[PDB]
């Protein structure tokens, strides 16, 4: 339990120095990084913790879903459109949006129906997340357990803490990756796999400096 | 005693809740290897039960010493686990796609020669998956990874757990082994399904030697439909 | 006919209904549903070999409901598609 | 002590050295059961004797054919040649003749000495005591094998089993190399004497 | 010492000790089973000893061809000698497989005797052989054995001289291992021998960075 103890590796490595007074551990992914001083209030700290974990889970899902179709298309899978920031336009295409390019799957043709279904279902599930519903009741805002851990991988509290650290670390990495995806898609104009393939060959000029001159005023 | 526990106890247990999971598979009440015609003599006096999946079938004078019996149990378990994996992996690619996609080669005994072809081995016939074309690299990776795995098996034992039933956190994530009774019942199930898979592998070898493939001779012949 | 779509739909419907019967995902003889659909436990004087309490009455009921749902689905799909 | 196959390693506990030619080579632990050792030594004796016979029959006739004094055909095609009798009839005749020998062998290995008496004339017998060693006039014409052994018998037994193992390796080598190369063993021998590096396993494929 | 701070797991007593172990693999919590106090230094020094010969022989044919006292047919690239047949091949009196089997058998004999000596110090000093038990005496530690044939020169009279020599050996091993790693990186990037890379930085100091390809 190196992370949870009063001596943890911190975000500077061995040469860390000052650690915030309130950050005594007791939380997954505690690296003593509060340079902005935003979570000084305890309730604000709890709200920011909730935001962090929800964002981490959403970003892990987003990174997986932004990488998988592109990797499949590169590997040889047929798609109507595979670029992560272009996949939304398939609903406005004549062929329609078909899962894995198969007309026998989903075969969605209207955007309004998708929007209405998403609004209704996500409203229901977020209301459940805030007030408890069919899958259980609110015990901890972030870690409900029970029906959402059916296999019981977090029965042991020590293993529970270790899994918390693992999940938060993977999630923060995924969040950083999603920010990278957004900025690279708006700068280069090609998918993450295209950028990686460009960096694979001739990395000297396949970087941000190549496009550093595209936003000069004039 | 996780959530999977008491769930296996209610549903997955093979005996009624009032009756323990011992008597039908351990003790003097075992079904024995000749059914209702077994007779006392055909059960060796040292095969008294008390171990998973024994039917008193030692026609030759093997075992008869505890060390031999325990060893042979361990090789039986290992061959059985590997045979379960082998049979399911031999039957999955032929089920998912029986066509001869150039990089696929669904036939189980013909995929070895697929590496020497130009198309190589394309997982699920996807051109960008692995696409291996060298047998020597596969040889080296097999040697290194399996040497490490088996060295960890026979040297990195926790010195407190069973060599072939380690249990613990890593090998029992769902905690099926909370109760010794259901643990013994699960061991019996594992042994029996493993033996079934071993016979499936032997029959697969024989029928591949004689007849063509697995789906055919099961859909082409003997089940004319 | 064995590999046909109708056969697959019928076998899937019957299998799913039986699965929801044997495991406590649907009402059965030994598991009564309340006004709130809660599946409380009920004791019936029916003896079965299934350790989970699944009886022959439950087998017949789940098979019947599965055949019914499968026929409805097959006819609806044929009429639409 | 004795020269082990692997220096510096403990020999298997079940091999005390009493049996002839005990090199302590049991990597797979196939002789952990003491009653299995007797059957295994009998089986290895029978294969080694028949292997010495086979090695002689596959090498000496072919070598003398190479010398030119003999015209023995290649042993691989010996069974396809024409003979005055039906080969299957020959098989059944040898089967019937050898059934008595196999019965004798089984009876003596299960129960030593129970077939040591000549049935037709009970006076005739064999002088052997060890299981699988009959001696006598029929099987030991020269009286070799019944000697007070302080160092006499064991060396002979050891070189016998060593030659047997070498012949076993030789006959499987001959079969394998004829399968791999469609030429007799003498052709491979001449190739390896002419240029060992050029002609090898990789040379053919 | 050693840039990053030490954790007293090693005090500098070991031959060739510097303390640059930021992770601390010999940490007893992180050490066990395969990890042995004797085994890791032995493995390090053997990888370094073979790196000596590897670094020397990756350039010896090319530099000998450069100076002009070796046959020009031996100027083959180090990767074309037969280590990786797909890249190329070099002429020989026998097939590469045959010499491979020969060298594997001989290295098997030598390595087996060395491993027996490491496991049991009496190996080839009290074993059975044609008089080589008295010619392969096990002296001192297994990693630094010496012997009647090993100590023919007799160098290393004083323990201070021994420690000086050994720290020199480990430093040379580390530099050789880094050199050989650079050899593979240059071979996989430029596709040429390291000697030609020397010829290039000597000829064109600004020839290239990495590969630019
Ligand atoms: C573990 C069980 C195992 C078994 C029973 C087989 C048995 C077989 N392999 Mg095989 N292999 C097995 C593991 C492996 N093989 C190979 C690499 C190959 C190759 C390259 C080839 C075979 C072929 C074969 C088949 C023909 C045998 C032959 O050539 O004569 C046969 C089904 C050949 C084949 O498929 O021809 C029809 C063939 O070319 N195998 C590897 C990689 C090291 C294995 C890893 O464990
Ligand atoms: C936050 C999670 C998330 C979200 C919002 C999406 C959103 C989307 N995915 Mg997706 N996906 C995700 C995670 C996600 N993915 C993950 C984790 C995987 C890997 C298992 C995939 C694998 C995947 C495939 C294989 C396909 C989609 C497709 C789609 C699109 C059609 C939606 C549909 O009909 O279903 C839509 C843009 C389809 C598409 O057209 O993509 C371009 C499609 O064929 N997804
Ligand atoms: C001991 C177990 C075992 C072994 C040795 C193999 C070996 C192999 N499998 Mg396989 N497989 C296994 C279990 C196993 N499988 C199981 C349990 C499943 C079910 C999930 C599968 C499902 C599977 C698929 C779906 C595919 C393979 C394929 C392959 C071949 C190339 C893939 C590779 O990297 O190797 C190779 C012969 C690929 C192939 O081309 O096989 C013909 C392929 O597409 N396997
Ligand atoms: C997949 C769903 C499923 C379904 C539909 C059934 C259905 C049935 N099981 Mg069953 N069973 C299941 C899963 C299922 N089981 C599982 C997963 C196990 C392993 C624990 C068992 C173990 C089991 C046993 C041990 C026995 C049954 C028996 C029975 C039958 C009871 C009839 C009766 O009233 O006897 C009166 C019934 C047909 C009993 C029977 O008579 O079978 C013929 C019986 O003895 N089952
Ligand atoms: C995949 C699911 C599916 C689909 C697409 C359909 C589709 C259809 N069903 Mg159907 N059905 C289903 C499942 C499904 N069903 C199931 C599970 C059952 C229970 C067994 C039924 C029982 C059922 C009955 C009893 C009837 C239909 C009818 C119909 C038709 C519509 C007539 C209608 O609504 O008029 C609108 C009616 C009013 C506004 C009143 C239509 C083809 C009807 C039909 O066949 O008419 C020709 C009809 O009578 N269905
Ligand atoms: C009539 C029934 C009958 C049958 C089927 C046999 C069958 C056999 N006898 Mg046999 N035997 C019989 C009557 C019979 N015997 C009688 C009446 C006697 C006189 C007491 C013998 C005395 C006898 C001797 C002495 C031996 C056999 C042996 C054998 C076996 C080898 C012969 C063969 O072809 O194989 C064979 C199993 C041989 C054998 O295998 O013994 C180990 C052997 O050595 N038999
Ligand atoms: C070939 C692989 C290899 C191996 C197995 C080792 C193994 C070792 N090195 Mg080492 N080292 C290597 C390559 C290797 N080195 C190379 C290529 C360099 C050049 C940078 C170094 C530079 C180096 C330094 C500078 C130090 C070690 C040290 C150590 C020891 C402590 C590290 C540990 O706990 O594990 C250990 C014996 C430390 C030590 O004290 O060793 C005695 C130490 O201070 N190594
Ligand atoms: C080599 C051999 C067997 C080898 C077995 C080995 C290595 C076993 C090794 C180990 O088990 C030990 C010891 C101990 C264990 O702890 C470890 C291992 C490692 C497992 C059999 C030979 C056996 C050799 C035999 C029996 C030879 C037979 C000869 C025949 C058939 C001749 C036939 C012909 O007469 C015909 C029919 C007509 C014409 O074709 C002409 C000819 C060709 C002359
Ligand atoms: C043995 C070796 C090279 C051997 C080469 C040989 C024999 C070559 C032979 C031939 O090429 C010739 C001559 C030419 C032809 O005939 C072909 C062959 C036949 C192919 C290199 C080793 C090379 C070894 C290397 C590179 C080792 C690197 C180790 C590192 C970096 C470790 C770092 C750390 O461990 C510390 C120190 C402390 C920890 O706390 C933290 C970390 C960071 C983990
Ligand atoms: C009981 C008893 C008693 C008394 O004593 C009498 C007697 C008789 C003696 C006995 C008996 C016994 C027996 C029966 C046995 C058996 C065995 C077996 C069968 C095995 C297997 C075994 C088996 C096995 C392992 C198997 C394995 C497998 C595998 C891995 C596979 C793999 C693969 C795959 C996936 C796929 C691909 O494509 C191909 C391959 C690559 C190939
Ligand atoms: C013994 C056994 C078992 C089981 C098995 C099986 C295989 C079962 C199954 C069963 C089943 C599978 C059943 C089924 C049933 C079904 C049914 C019962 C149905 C009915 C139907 C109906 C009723 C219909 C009707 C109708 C309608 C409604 C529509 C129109 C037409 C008509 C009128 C006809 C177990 C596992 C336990 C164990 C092992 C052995």
């Amino acid at each position: 339990s190196i992370w949870y103890g009063a001596d943890r590796p911190k975000y500077l490595g061995p040469f860390s120095g000052e650690t915030p007074s309130y950050l005594t551990g007791e939380f997954a992914g505690d690296y003593g990084w509060d340079t902005a001083g935003l979570s000084s209030d305890p309730e604000t700290f709890a709200r920011n913790r909730e935001l962090e974990v929800i964002h981490a889970r959403w970003a892990m899902l987003g990174a997986l879903g932004c990488l998988t179709p592109e990797l499949l298309a590169k590997s040889g899978v047929k798609f109507g459109e595979a670029v992560w920031f272009k996949a939304g336009a398939q609903i406005f295409s004549e062929g329609g949006l078909d899962y894995l390019g198969n007309p026998s799957l989903v075969h969605a043709q209207s955007i309004l129906a998708i929007w209405a279904s998403q609004v209704v279902l996500m409203g229901a599930v977020e209301g459940y997340r805030v007030a408890g519903g069919p899958l259980g009741e609110i015990t901890d805002p972030i870690y409900p357990g029970g029906s959402f851990d059916p296999l019981g991988l977090a029965d042991d509290p020590d293993t529970f803490a270790e899994l918390k650290v693992k999940e938060i670390k993977n999630g923060r990495l995924a969040m950083f990756s999603m920010f990278g995806f957004f900025v690279q898609a708006i700068v280069t104009g090609k998918g993450p796999l295209e950028n990686l393939n460009d960096h694979l060959a001739d990395p000297v000029a396949n970087n941000a400096w190549a496009y550093a001159t595209n936003f000069v005023p004039g | 005693m996780t959530g999977i526990a008491e769930w296996y106890k209610v549903y997955g247990k093979s005996v009624a809740p009032d009756q323990d999971a011992r008597a039908p598979y351990y003790g003097p009440n075992r079904p024995l290897w000749k059914g209702p015609f077994t007779k006392p003599k055909d059960v060796p006096e040292y095969l008294k039960g008390e171990y998973p999946g024994d039917y008193g079938c030692d026609i030759f004078k093997l075992a008869r010493l505890p060390a031999n019996y325990a060893r042979l149990r361990t090789q039986e378990l290992m061959n059985g686990r590997w045979a379960m994996l082998g049979i399911t992996g031999c039957l999955t690619p032929e089920l998912i796609n029986s066509n001869s996609t150039p990089g696929f080669e669904p036939v189980w005994f013909n995929t070895g020669a697929q590496i020497f072809s130009d198309a190589g081995i394309d997982y699920l016939g996807v051109p960008g998956f692995i696409n291996a074309h060298s047998l020597f690299a596969v040889i080296v990776v097999q040697a290194l990874l399996m040497g490490l795995a088996e060295y960890a098996r026979i040297k990195f034992v926790p010195e407190g757990a069973d060599p072939f039933y380690p249990g613990g956190k890593t090998f029992d994530p769902l905690g099926f082994s909370s109760d010794p009774e259901i643990l013994a019942e699960l061991k019996v199930k594992e042994i029996k399904n493993g033996r079934l898979a071993m016979m499936a592998m032997a029959g697969l070898f024989a029928q591949g030697a004689v007849t063509g493939v697995s789906p055919l001779q099961n859909l082409h012949d003997w089940l004319h439909l | 006919y064995i590999g046909s779509s109708t056969n697959l739909i019928m076998v899937a419907s019957t299998t799913l209904m039986l699965f929801a019967g044997r495991f406590g995902l649907a009402p059965s003889a030994n598991r009564k549903s309340t006004a709130g659909l809660k599946l409380v436990d009920r004791d019936s004087g029916l003896q079965t070999g299934d350790p989970a309490g699944f009886t022959a009455t439950d087998t017949l009921a789940c098979g019947a409901l599965g055949h019914v749902i499968g026929v409805g689905i097959v006819l609806g799909l044929k009429a639409t598609a | 002590d004795r020269p082990l196959w692997f220096p510096g390693s403990k020999a298997p506990e079940w091999l005390d050295g009493s049996l002839p030619g005990d090199f302590g080579f049991d990597p797979l632990g196939l002789g952990s059961d003491p009653e299995l050792l007797k059957w295994f030594v009998q089986a290895e004796l029978v294969h080694c004797r028949w292997a010495m016979l086979g090695a002689a029959g596959i090498f000496i006739p072919e070598a003398l054919t190479k010398a030119g004094i003999l015209n023995t055909p290649s042993w691989n095609v010996a069974g396809d040649q024409q003979y005055f009798a039906d080969p299957t009839t020959l098989f059944v005749i040898e089967l019937i003749l050898f059934a008595w020998a196999e019965g004798r062998r089984w009876a003596d290995i299960v129960n030593p000495g129970c077939v040591n008496v000549d049935p037709v004339f009970p006076n005739n017998k064999l002088t052997g005591t060890d299981v699988g060693y009959p001696g006598g006039l029929w099987f030991d014409p020269l009286g070799w094998g019944q000697t007070k052994d302080a160092k006499k018998l064991k060396e002979l037994r050891t070189k016998e089993i060593k030659n047997g193992r070498l012949a076993m390796l030789a006959v499987l080598g001959a079969v394998v190399q004829a399968n791999y190369t469609h030429t007799g063993p003498i052709d491979n021998l001449l190739a390896h004497l002419a240029d060992p590096g050029h002609n090898t396993i990789f040379a053919l494929s | 010492f050693a840039s990053k701070q030490s954790l007293s797991y090693l005090d500098g007593t070991l031959p060739g000790d510097y303390g640059f172990d930021p992770l601390g693999l010999m940490d007893p919590e992180g050490a066990g089973g395969f990890i042995d106090p004797q085994w890791l230094p032995y493995a390090e020094i053997i990888n370094g000893r073979f790196a000596m010969l590897g670094a020397a022989g990756a350039i010896a044919p090319e530099v000998l061809g450069r100076i002009g006292l070796i046959p020009q047919e031996t100027a083959i690239p180090w990767f074309q000698s037969g280590v990786i047949p797909p890249v190329g091949n070099y002429s020989y009196w026998a097939d590469p497989y045959t010499l491979f089997v020969l060298e594997m058998a001989l290295m098997g004999f030598a390595e087996h005797r060395r491993a027996q000596d490491y496991y049991k110090p009496g190996s080839m000093g009290k074993q059975y052989f044609l008089g080589l038990e008295k010619f392969l005496g096990g002296s001192g530690n297994p990693a630094y054995p010496g012997g009647p044939i090993f100590n023919f020169l007799g160098f290393g009279k004083n323990e201070k001289e021994l420690q000086e020599l050994k720290v020199k050996e480990v430093k040379n091993g580390r530099l050789a291992m880094m050199a050989v790693l650079g050899y593979f990186t240059q071979a996989i990037f430029t596709g040429v021998g390291p000697f030609q890379n020397l010829l290039d930085h000597l000829a064109d100091p600004v020839h290239n960075n990495v590969l630019t390809n």
